[PDB]
């Protein structure tokens, strides 16, 4: 999941 | 489960350990093994913890929250469809700032589960272990929430099903990932 | 079942009431109702109650005794086989200087039994509860053998089988009924 | 079950029903019967109903509760050993000033308990159900113990365990039966 | 079961009182149906008092208990005593005009009948008509017994609907609720 | 089962009245016709009364009381309260003619017999034999008794069919539905 | 079992046996006696043998088969519903010219069955047995129905069902009860 | 399951994620993991979801809702065979006008199940979070559909089952892919 | 199941397509993803369907039948031992002139099983459900085989079992395959 | 299974087949997918299957016989063991000349065993598909050993068990391979 | 099963070793046949060594693996460690004369052939004979291999018979006890 | 089971180690023996090390061991870690002298053998000789490994008799306890 | 059930 | 229940 | 039965 | 239990 | 048990 | 199922 | 089950 | 088995 | 076991 | 477990 | 775990 999760 | 490594090693690749089950002693066991390895492998780097999982063994739980807090690298949290019991737990462990659930995701609260057989000795011996457990719980839930003990204890005294929005508001959560 | 009357109903016409099974509340209300009926009878006459029981119920149990305490009579106990448990209690509970075991019989006293499953609020209520009932059981045994407290709660820790001669020495029965 | 007539048959004749299990509907049909078989040998004389019970259904016990209300005589009860859920219920239901508990007898109340599967409309049928089961429940034990709806809500939220005593101070029975 | 100086039931059956307590199966039917046929030979003009205390159960066997209530020459009552539900409530609402009563806290419950069907096509059709026709019949009756339309009817059974004594009268499926 | 001042299926026994209220087994059988033979030794002119509730059963265990029905001399009524499936309503339709009745909600089913065989083919093909003979026979005596053609029984029970006492009526199975 | 005494033991007075169950050794022994009491009551006047019964045990069978040859009263037979295997036996050993069947009753019969496990040499005496029994059946079914054995062996060696018209031509009854 | 890569991992290659059994917490988490990696190959290229499934668990269904809401490529859902309960509520989750259906496809819809036993204050709590899940579904359920919450509550009732044209005509699915 | 490549994988790569077994979910999922890959690497050559199976679900069975006629390639079918129900439907569906059946194969066909249980209503929906069902599959059938909707209906009433010729004359199939 | 290749690909590799279990769908498309891979690799070298069986589901077993019909190269059938059931008439199906079995197998020849519950109109379609595949194996094992259909008629109808040496005699086999 | 620097059991074959460790089904027959056809295709005349810790089980299973010895062109050596049992021994007796062995501490038992049969009279009979057939077929053959008199070995396998490895050597079922 | 850098038994093997750490069954049984022939035929001189934690299991599987330790050529060390009772005990007893181990709080238990029987009078008389032959056989073989007579042995396994290491040192049945 | 049965 | 059931 | 049985 | 019940 | 009980 | 998924 | 599939 | 199978 | 079986 | 085994 | 546990 990112931005920022990654 | 597809190949692209299987899916879950990929994602270990990039630091991302998911809790997708029930907590017990084997999941435990990779999760603490993996959150190691990845110190290991880059102390500075965050690690992402995914949870879906409606709880299990609380001491299985606390191998993993203990894991976490040890290591130097921040470990953040996201909930994913459901976080309940001692998977709401962790979910809250999750470093400062970087504690996350998806719009729709679902977090519960609620006490300790239990039982106890045999003579009135060995029932007091196991209501006093498991009411020494829920106080742990709930002083650590405290700190990491931000709201005092005495209102942890009577919002988790039953089942308490709680919005991704309304687990921000409770501190569970940081902040609810929007699309 | 032989008949002369069945046996048990031509034993009950001399005043005799047979515990000879496992305490349940259809025994509790079958004996409960015979030891009224017998006083109904005459209130000055004494009633018989032989025991060869395990124990069972508790709650049951206190029927038994509390009715036993509550009628005129004198209600003498015989201990034939065993007396275990709930059984034990009762046969203490006969008019002081009329409790009996024969020379072989066994005596067995220990803690109450029980379960809680649960939430640890629940599993605290039938702790405390079962803590209770055995403080009020050791407070009666306590009275009717002249031990303290103190030295039953030790006694019956774990399971502590008595002869009919030890039984009589910690003061459960009065006499050994010799042949 | 000995002879002296059966003796549960003998103690119908002094008027006397004993409630001494589990609350079904066998046992509400046959409980309601023998009220009013009681009412129509005699509409003034006292009916004297033992209670030795953990309770059970709670439309079977209302079937006997609005049955003692109905008929002219005042039914008294007598707790030995329990009175669990619906039976401290009964136990509260006897002729005010003859409501009575043996002095080692248990009282228990606590909320109903259910159960409800399928759709999300008949789980929703099933609550408001047991839910209003419980309004009536509370409302009634209001008027019998002269305790408030929102004391009876708050001490049958869990399994409340009383003594003799405690009933009698909670207005549930009148007095304690003292040898 | 208490004897008194007769089983209970036997007791009160000599005074016109059939006991409808349990589930209703086949056995329980064909016993109250030879009750009320017996209790009508003794005396036809005499009412007859059907106390229910009933879960409900098999609708054919409800309808044995129905017909021979309209068929017979005596009113019956009917008192609900702890609970009336299903099948219960039908016979409940099928008393006398007049003479249908419930205690207090009595819980009366109304619903749709319930079925199974398993196997081919054709055969499951069967079983969907058979019980289709069944809540028709049921809906038309209780229309006609309550005075309330049968669109009502329908929406009102088309899951458990639970009513108080009250609420029954109300509705009109019993005359009068009994009070101390 | 109520004791009356006689267990009440005795009490009716003395009345002429047999109760088929059950599933149809042996012990059934062996009973109604033991029932009938006894009625017709008490008096051998004066009517006697089968009142039927019953999903069926045993077809060989219906023939003994099909059998027992036509052999002795007085007229044997039936009277169908709640349900008479398969078996029953084979048993219903043998009433003497102009003596079959029915209750208004009373539900009537005719269907084929049902049956089994595990084995090799030859023991599969006597099965087969068996119950379609066993068919063959029911169907002619239904022809014989509502006055419906061969064909016509042999199409109507093809898969279940359930019939209102009314169409029972047309059918030929009764002869009057009993009115309140 | 209504009452008229119970039917069964009504129809005994009038010298009628009811053989309306599989046959084990209980049926038998009760069959068995009904037939010699019957005996020493009247041994001239007829007894009457309904036959409703899918067989059963063969030893049990030739009990009462050899007690009905025993006794000096005829034994009508009727077969009511059906008449299979060791029932089909017997209703063929009522007394010539009183043997009966409904007009849509069954009979059947068929080669005895059993089962053998364990050593060769051992399921070799169970074979030799149960051939032994069935040449038995087969010669006393030849004398009884005046068919060759070669016949009777041809036609049980698989279940073979006859309408009671059938049974007649068979000669295993003499009539068919008529209408 | 065929080799050419196993099979499913082929289609994975080529953006293809199969959702073919019943929804749970791992067949969720597989499904999440895949779609996040596609997004990570390529945040611009269309992925597939392909449907054939009776539903399953609401939170492991919302998982995959909230996963496919958040990443940035599109997800087109094909349904094959089957689509009832959380599976076509993920149908009609597809991005718009790329929702398909083969045209002999079953789409079916109804409410959340589930189930409460325990005390009175517990079913409550059950029947508060299901009633509040099945609101949830409902307007999102609009939100794709373009029908009103009064509509879908109604439609969704009981069971609904609709051909692939009917799903179109109800905004599930925006064209039936045909031959 | 031996090695040459596992022997499946190894037919597959020649465009042979097992249907070996019962009809479910994964069997169909599977049959899709190779049907689309054999498309997706050659969309001009003949797939060929091997059928031995006594069917299964209907939805997974449309889920085959729908992709056949979706894909570019003629999907020619064999039945070899047998092709029941779905089976057989199936068999019917591979492209015309291309449906083939080994000499001593069975064809059957039969209308669809099912079943409901619960409220009227409830079982309306699924009566009304599986006569659509019934509908859908014998307007395919007549529009496969050149038979009115009318004979279908008749044909399919109860099991109905076909010679590999009878199929043949019937127009389920084109050609029995002769050594 | 031991390791050389796994023992069973080694032999594949030698134009060996095994069928050395029970016949199900799963062995027979197995065996057909090994027969029609051999054709392939070479139209015209024999192939070798041995069997060992049990036999088990006609179908299963006519899809075998069918393929090994269909091909050009002869299939050799050696009995090592026993040959039972489907398993004798697959070993009878080799090519003219080349069926062996070793000189203690010992084969086995029966009728179909099947099963009917239900209608009677059901057990009659049963019956006669049942009687109809007896028809279809008798004329064809008639065709293979050069007996009368008559003949295997009488000699099936029950377990008939056969030395290699009568197997031969009735040509079910060719030749007995003597060490 | 460990591993050598192959399973352990593939490496002994690959030294001609082939191990009957088990229960003899279908699946152990079909597996130790194809071994003993390998064996020969790789070396016609070398030895091959069948080591022997068997229960037994089935017959026709026994009699694969019996008829595969006696066809291939290597003498097949066995050797019992532990036990052998049933077809076990009967296997142990099949090895190629002056080549049959067993440890000291090994047991051999011989035996009657066991089954079982269900059903008419006609089809016990058929499963007895069947069975006494087997057995006279075993003793035969055993006669042959141990130089023992048929009725000999039919009194001594009339009930379980435990021997010795110095036993079964007097008796004539292994050649030698292989000692340390 | 982990992998170091093999699976752990597999590289244990490789340094000739042996592990018998479960049940002792006919597979346990094959494999032992297989990994003993294999060693010796990889060297014939060097010392084998079985390491046992097994509460024993099939006499006849134990024997297989027993028999394959006694013929090869090198010396087989037995070392008992935490249990070796029963057959296990008893392959403790079998190392070679001098070389037999346990650790010092491992547990050595030794007792008769166990069975049943169930038939005839005769088939009983036949198990019972065989389980008493065994067990003298067992009992003559644990006095020539531990020195203890025969007598001793017999009422030493007449129960369940538990060692400690340095007890069964003190027996006979190792030679040394390993300390650390 | 009379009249008339009985 | 009376008055009046009976 | 009768007559004649009995 | 008298007195008082009964 | 007498005497004394009763 | 191509055009267009994928 | 060539010619013709495949 | 050969000769000659194979 | 060699020698002689290997 | 050595020395000395090994 | 380290520093120490490595």
């Amino acid at each position: 999941f990112s931005p920022x999760a990654p | 489960i597809p190949t692209v490594y299987d899916i879950y090693s990929r994602l270990l690749k990039d630091r991302i350990i998911m809790l997708g089950s029930q907590i017990d002693d084997n999941v435990a066991n990779s999760i603490v093994s993996q959150l190691l390895f990845l110190q290991a492998q880059d102390s500075e780097k965050d690690i992402y913890l995914y949870i879906n999982s409606p709880g299990g063994s609380v001491t299985a739980g606390f191998a993993i929250y203990d894991t976490i807090q040890h290591i130097k690298p921040d470990v953040q949290t996201i909930c994913i469809g459901m976080a309940a019991s001692m998977g709401s737990f962790l979910l809250a462990a999750g470093a400062k700032g970087k504690r996350f659930a998806l719009p729709n995701a679902e977090v519960m609260i609620h006490q300790p589960l239990g039982g106890a057989q045999g003579q009135a000795t060995e029932i007091e011996i196991a209501a006093n272990h498991i009411l020494k457990t829920r106080e742990k719980l709930n002083r650590i839930l405290s700190e990491r929430t931000g709201q005092s003990i005495e209102k942890i204890q009577k919002d988790t005294d039953r089942d308490n099903f709680l919005t991704a929005e309304e687990a921000k508001e409770y501190g569970l959560i940081d902040e609810v990932m929007v699309p």
